[PDB]
């Protein structure tokens, strides 16, 4: 049998991965603390990477890549794109950020000119249009936080003149292998877009949980690329995959190859997986845009049964074998 | 020139004291009798390998060292092998019972009835020494003796020598080869007293050198003969700053000073490359470069930890055969572009290199191929913390139970020392995490 | 690092001899004390055991005591009787009667100073005495009521000297006398303060092996003692043999001991044979690991599925690839690590003889450090109580001197020590 | 790559390359706590003896 420890209650994705594991037959469940573990679903806050990999007569595995913070925290993602030459100071797909420090050097550089060109000149922490009243909220908050620019033309469904945001699934296995699941789920916003005012944010964030008229057009305000692409047919006269899909295969494999020398296990002793969550926004003229990197994602309802069962075939039974593919392979 | 004075201590340090002499005597052309035709000052000198060597009016090159042990049979193999004639009775100390895996044991019961034989056999050699730089010290962190004893020897050896430089090598320990269950336990105690009285230590783990010699040599269930024969090219890699003519770590205060930037943060990661199986009939030599950018894979270090996730604060490069400058700075422009390497901010970001031209000796009807070039790396990486955080983390499982402290106990130690060591290392990991984030 | 033995009563003396019988001959030793081998790895650590003679003679550092001299004449009739001193056969004439308060108060006093000089001497020969071994029994008087006796004051003159015993179990399957729960609970109570390891050698798992698993109708003692000549050959491999290891008893102690009244050990041996009778195929090292950690290989009738394993001694005897032993031990370990407690980190080690015992090509022993062992000491205090609620048979002791004070006081520390067998169990 | 402090002799050389610049006890101590222990020690051998003594 192989055996697995769980030390992530709290995680939806790798709780249905026990399930399957332990509906094999071929996976024992061990205690949080006991060492001759196989596989660590490991917690998400100081995972012990320094003590895998130091079991003798066994393959070890976990479900998270050492090192793979500084793609999906929101600061550390702005300074590796800002200072890491494959992705540039001035990449084409990431919008103008910048990292404050609440107790501004050049944000207000560029904030200046906004007044200058009298061009659009929102942006985000939370949204606003004057520097001084975000700067304000920033430092009677306590955190670090990045401003970034607000795409102020987003593309809107109809009926309903909607915001969206599009979340990809992306799974990365021991080979580095870099796969992008088939299914994908627009996040909509129940309420029509309001650019007169953003102080009322509800048809701004597009989250599912800060949708507390949230169910109207679709269940769940999730629609999924089945519709949302015939929706671009019928509308458009495009495809999911022309108009968007290819810039969001382009986005999420220059992240991922950028940060592979620093997070690879290929020569290990110990070797690593990782789902990631990446969350994309598409703007009038079907331009897509990353907006972060979810380390620890969640799934859709419909689709966790698939998406577990996936990570299951080409995350862990890949390193142990027991006794049609759902993934885009994206090439490196 | 300024002598350096090897002490081994317990079974472990002995016999990795024993691969290492032998190797020297091998690199320098010193026969098991202490002969060396090459020598032309006869009954003395201050050549570099004086360092290591002194000199008899016959001819007779002994090396500066001391070995001790609780017990008698691991030195008994010394007092009649191949290079018994190399050492003079005096220096080869046993009793008759050793520390039964107990540090306790080794420091207080045991420790307290042979420290001042052991420091009067030293002073012996002390005495030969026209300007003694300080002493290198090798012994197991999980030997009772190893542990117990060459803790007690180093906080001896601070108030008789007070102005001295002290080096360790430790071996650090590891289920596959292990032989105690409560290695942990020393290797805490004689860290957290051991300490303060050390200027650099460099630790080998034998899950890494055990790894490497089934891996790389193809050795299926390797055995303390070829872990030591490994063991002891790098100890000589390191050393021989000190044995030959160089610009480069020429005492033992410039290891401090190239390595060590804060007194507690001490242990310098060795990485070594390569090493390649006699055995092996058709063998493609590696370049400088290829050499070099093995220095960075985890495989090949002392220690199993990820550089790529600490931050360096020192870095040297010592390379052993055909080796030229402009090969090293070409290799290590083509390293910086595809690697993982962060200094500290307070820290310059660079490499001291030596070279010497000498190849690497092999032993031979050894494990290991005669090659072209060989370096080795040492590197003071905050990833080696890694290490303590998975010993500290063992400590703490067995000491929540109170497993077996009642062997410590019963020697005389006080519970309180197990408490008072591991908040000491607790300290040390909190010292390497302030340094690495 | 010589061990002195000492074998105590019909049973200690009757295992005695066949161990001094076994090692022996894996020694080279021949009844006579010289030494007709072939290896040298045979004399290497031959010290440990045997002093050397005269004429290149070895005399096991043996003493034999007894209160009775049947037994003893029948050892120094054996096949090697003539192995050991004369002088180290102590012996009285009234027997004990199965009589715990004759061999530790009565009787047994008026011997054990003699007992005592012969130790005396045997130890001033030692270059460094590593401590003593004692087999005996715990059912009946002389080996339980004076070895426990000669335990106490072995440790009052070498407090600093190791204490292990081979003590073997009454059962009512294999019984002579129903005072037997009575003898071996003082003993155990003895045993738990002053010794530092005792091997619990079950007669219960002993007749259960050499009748279910054997297929022996009617076990003798002899068949009994067969298991445990095979198995104290093996649990002194590593003292016995030059190794990788250099083990002693104060090391074993240590490593297996994390507390110091947990110290009954469950031995264990693969592959289980008969006398008289040999099969022919050798086992694998994988079957051989599996049969080990068997429960019908243990020597103690305990379940190991119902404690948690303290720590773990596995010793292989033979030729064999250590690296596929290193893989099976590690197998047992990973797939049945609910059973190793985790707070022992890689509490099972290993060590590897070349020399294999007789009549075997590859064998394997288990000592075990197992909370299970409680069922031992509960099985014996049931059997204990159901008499001792009725005062039933205490005559026998109260008429030697004893009062009902120390046979309740003896069953309240086998209760505390199951007890606290039990509380690492839950831990 | 800055190379400085080349020193050459017949054995070897050696160099340092920069990429980038910056951004105990006394022996009457030792005596006592090993003589403390000891005194431990006897102190615990002494209560053996008085509890076989019993
Ligand atoms: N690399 C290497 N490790 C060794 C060697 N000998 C022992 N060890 C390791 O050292 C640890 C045990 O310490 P030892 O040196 O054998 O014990 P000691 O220092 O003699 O102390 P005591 O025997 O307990 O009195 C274990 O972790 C062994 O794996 C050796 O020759 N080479
Ligand atoms: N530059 C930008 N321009 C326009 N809208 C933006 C934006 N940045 C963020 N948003 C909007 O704010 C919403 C939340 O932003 P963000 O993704 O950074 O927070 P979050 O981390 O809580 C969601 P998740 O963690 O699931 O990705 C997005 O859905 C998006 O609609
Ligand atoms: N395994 C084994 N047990 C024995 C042997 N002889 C006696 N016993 C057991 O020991 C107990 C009797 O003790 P015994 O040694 O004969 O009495 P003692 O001479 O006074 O020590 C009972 O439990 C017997 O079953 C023997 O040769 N082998
Ligand atoms: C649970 O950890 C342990 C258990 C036992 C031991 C050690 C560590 C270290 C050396 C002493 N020791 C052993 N001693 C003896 Cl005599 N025989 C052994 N046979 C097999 C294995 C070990 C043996
Ligand atoms: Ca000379
Ligand atoms: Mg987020
Ligand atoms: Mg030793
Ligand atoms: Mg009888």
């Amino acid at each position: 049998m192989y055996t697995f420890v769980v030390r992530d209650e709290n995680s939806s994705v790798y709780a249905e991965v026990s399930r399957l594991l332990l509906a094999t037959g071929q996976w024992k469940r061990l205690r949080k603390d006991n060492p001759r573990f196989n596989l660590m679903l490991g917690e998400r806050n100081r995972l012990p990477f320094g003590r895998l990999g130091h079991e003798p007569g066994l393959v070890q595995l976990v479900n998270y890549y050492r090192g793979a913070d500084k793609l999906c925290r929101k600061a550390s993602l702005v300074k590796l794109i800002k200072t890491s030459p494959e992705l540039s100071e001035s990449c084409t797909w990431f919008p103008e950020s910048y990292v404050i420090y609440p107790t501004r050097e050049v944000f207000l550089a560029a904030y200046n000119r906004r007044r200058e060109g009298r061009e659009g000149n929102v942006w985000i922490a939370l949204i606003s249009s004057e520097a001084s009243e975000l700067l304000d909220f920033i430092d009677e908050q306590g955190q670090v936080h990045v401003i970034q620019k607000y795409l102020e033309k987003p593309l809107l469904l109809e009926p309903g003149h909607r915001k969206f945001d599009i979340r990809s699934w992306v799974l990365v296995d021991h080979l580095y292998n870099i796969y992008l699941y088939r299914e994908g789920v627009l996040r909509t916003s129940s309420e029509p877009y309001n650019s007169a005012n953003f102080q009322d944010k509800t048809c701004h964030l597009t989250n599912h949980c800060i949708q507390k008229n949230y169910g109207r057009y679709e269940e769940g305000n999730e629609m999924f690329f089945e519709e949302f692409n015939q929706y671009l047919m019928d509308a458009l006269n495009t495809t999911l995959e022309n108009s968007i899909l290819l810039q969001i295969k382009h986005i999420i494999r220059s992240c991922l190859m950028c940060i592979e020398p620093a997070i690879s296990t290929k020569h290990l002793h110990y070797q690593s997986f990782q789902l990631f969550g990446f969350d994309f926004m598409v703007d009038e003229e079907l331009k897509v845009w990353l907006i972060e990197v979810n380390g620890a994602p969640a799934c859709a309802q419909k689709l966790y049964a698939e998406l577990c069962q996936g990570i299951v075939d080409v995350a862990i039974s890949s390193v142990f074998p027991l006794a049609t593919s759902i993934f885009i392979k994206l090439h490196h | 020139m300024r002598e350096c004075i090897s002490i081994h201590v317990g079974q472990a340090g002995v016999q990795i004291g024993n691969a290492c002499w032998e190797l020297y005597c091998l690199e320098h052309g010193i026969q098991p009798d202490g002969q060396m035709p090459s020598d032309k000052t006869i009954g003395g000198g201050d050549d570099s390998f004086n360092t290591f060597f002194s000199e008899t009016g016959a001819g007779k090159h002994v090396p500066r060292a001391v070995f001790v042990d609780l017990e008698p049979t691991v030195i008994d193999e010394v007092r009649t092998g191949t290079y018994r004639q190399l050492f003079h009775p005096e220096q080869l100390i046993t009793g008759k019972e050793d520390a039964a895996n107990n540090y306790a044991r080794g420091h207080y019961t045991i420790g307290k009835e042979i420290i001042d034989l052991v420091l009067d056999r030293i002073r012996k050699l002390a005495d030969q020494c026209t300007g003694l730089q300080g002493f290198l010290v090798f012994h197991s962190f999980g030997g009772g003796t190893g542990s117990g004893f060459t803790s007690l020897l180093m906080e001896r050896l601070s108030v008789d020598y007070g102005k001295k430089s002290k080096l360790e090598f430790s071996i650090y320990p590891a289920p596959q080869v292990s032989t105690a269950v409560v290695e942990p336990y020393n290797s805490i105690l004689t860290t957290h007293t051991t300490l303060e009285h050390s200027d650099c230590a460099f630790m080998v783990d034998n899950e890494a050198i055990y790894d490497i010699c089934r891996r790389n040599l193809d050795i299926e269930r390797p055995t303390y003969t070829n872990l030591n024969r490994l063991i002891s090219q790098i100890v000589s890699s390191i050393t021989a700053s000190l044995r030959f003519d160089g610009a480069l770590n020429v005492d033992l205060t410039e290891f401090q000073t190239n390595l060590v930037p804060y007194p507690r943060i001490h242990f310098p990661l060795a990485t070594y490359a390569p090493v390649i199986s006699a055995e092996k009939a058709y063998h493609e030599q590696l370049s400088v470069a290829e050499i070099t950018n093995a220095c960075f894979e985890p495989a090949n270090q002392m220690v199993k930890c990820d550089p790529r996730h600490g931050k360096y604060m020192a870095c040297c490069l010592l390379y052993r055969g055909d080796v030229v400058p402009k090969d090293v700075n070409a290799a290590i422009a083509t390293i910086k572009t595809k690697r993982s390497i962060q200094f500290v901010d307070w820290c310059p970001t660079g490499f001291k290199v030596g070279i010497n031209y000498q190849p690497p000796t092999v032993v031979p009807g050894g494990d290991l191929a005669k090659v072209q070039r060989a370096v080795c790396m040492l590197s003071n990486t905050t990833a080696i913390a890694e290490a303590w955080a998975r010993l500290d983390h063992k400590f703490d499982l067995m000491y929540a139970k109170r497993a077996f402290v009642h062997w410590y106990v019963g020697e005389g130690m006080e519970e309180g020392e197990f408490s008072e060591a591991r908040e000491d290392m607790a300290a040390l990991e909190k010292d390497y995490e302030e340094v690495g984030v | 690092r010589e061990i002195v033995h000492i074998q105590a009563g019909q049973c200690g003396n009757q295992i005695g001899a066949k161990f001094w019988e076994v090692i022996s001959d894996e020694h080279g030793i021949d009844p006579t004390g010289s030494y007709h081998g072939d290896s040298d790895l045979q004399l290497e650590r031959i010290n440990v055991y045997y002093n050397e003679a005269t004429g290149n003679k070895y005399v096991p550092r043996a003493i034999l005591v007894d209160l009775e001299p049947g037994t003893m004449d029948s050892v120094r009739s054996g096949p090697f009787g003539q192995i050991f001193r004369p002088d180290n056969f102590v012996f009285g004439q009234s027997g004990a009667g199965n009589n715990w308060a004759k061999g530790h108060y009565t009787e047994g006093a008026e011997l054990v100073d003699s007992v005592l000089d012969v130790v005396r001497k045997e130890s001033e020969s030692c270059d460094c005495l590593q401590g003593f071994q004692l087999t005996h029994s715990l059912g009946g008087g002389t080996g339980s009521g004076m070895g426990t006796l000669l335990i106490s004051k072995i440790r009052e003159e070498y407090p600093d000297r190791i204490m292990n015993t081979f003590s073997v179990m009454p059962s009512p399957k294999v019984s002579d006398t129903v005072v037997e729960p009575y003898n071996a609970t003082l003993s155990v109570h003895q045993l738990v303060e002053n010794t530092d390891e005792t091997y619990c050698i079950d007669n219960e798992a002993l007749y259960d092996i050499c009748f279910r698993t054997l297929k022996l109708t009617t076990p003798t003692y002899g068949d009994l003692n067969h298991l445990v000549s095979a198995t104290m050959s093996g649990v002194t491999t590593c003292l016995r043999f030059p190794g990788q290891l250099n083990a002693d008893l104060r090391k074993l102690a240590v490593n297996m001991v994390p507390f110091p009244r947990l110290h009954f050990f469950m031995p264990g041996f693969a592959p289980l044979t008969s006398r008289g009778s040999q099969q022919y195929r050798a086992l694998t090292v994988p079957e051989l690991t599996q049969q080990m950690f068997d429960s019908k290989n243990m020597m103690a009738a305990c379940d190991p599925r119902h404690g948690r394993y303290l720590t773990v001694a596995a010793i292989f005897r033979g030729r064999m690839s250590m690296k596929e032993v290193d893989e099976q031990m590690l197998n047992v370990q990973n797939k049945n690590s609910s059973y190793f407690v985790e707070w022992i980190p890689n509490n099972v080690k290993t060590a590897v003889c070349d020399i294999p015992p007789r009549g075997l090509k590859m064998s394997a022993t288990f000592i075990g450090n197992s909370t299970a062992i409680q069922e031992l000491f509960k099985r014996i205090s049931e059997q204990f109580t159901a008499m001792f609620r009725r005062k039933a048979f205490l005559h026998w002791y109260t008429g030697e001197g004893m009062d009902e004070m120390e046979f309740t006081e003896a069953e309240s520390n086998m209760n505390d020590l199951v007890s606290e067998y039990q509380q690492y169990q839950d831990a | 790559m800055e190379v400085i402090e080349l020193n050459k002799c017949t054995s070897g050389q050696s160099f340092e390359v920069i990429l980038k610049p910056p951004s105990d006890p006394s022996l009457e101590e030792i005596q006592k706590k090993l003589e403390a222990a000891e005194e431990r020690r006897k102190y615990q051998e002494a209560e053996l003896l008085k509890h076989l003594a019993e």
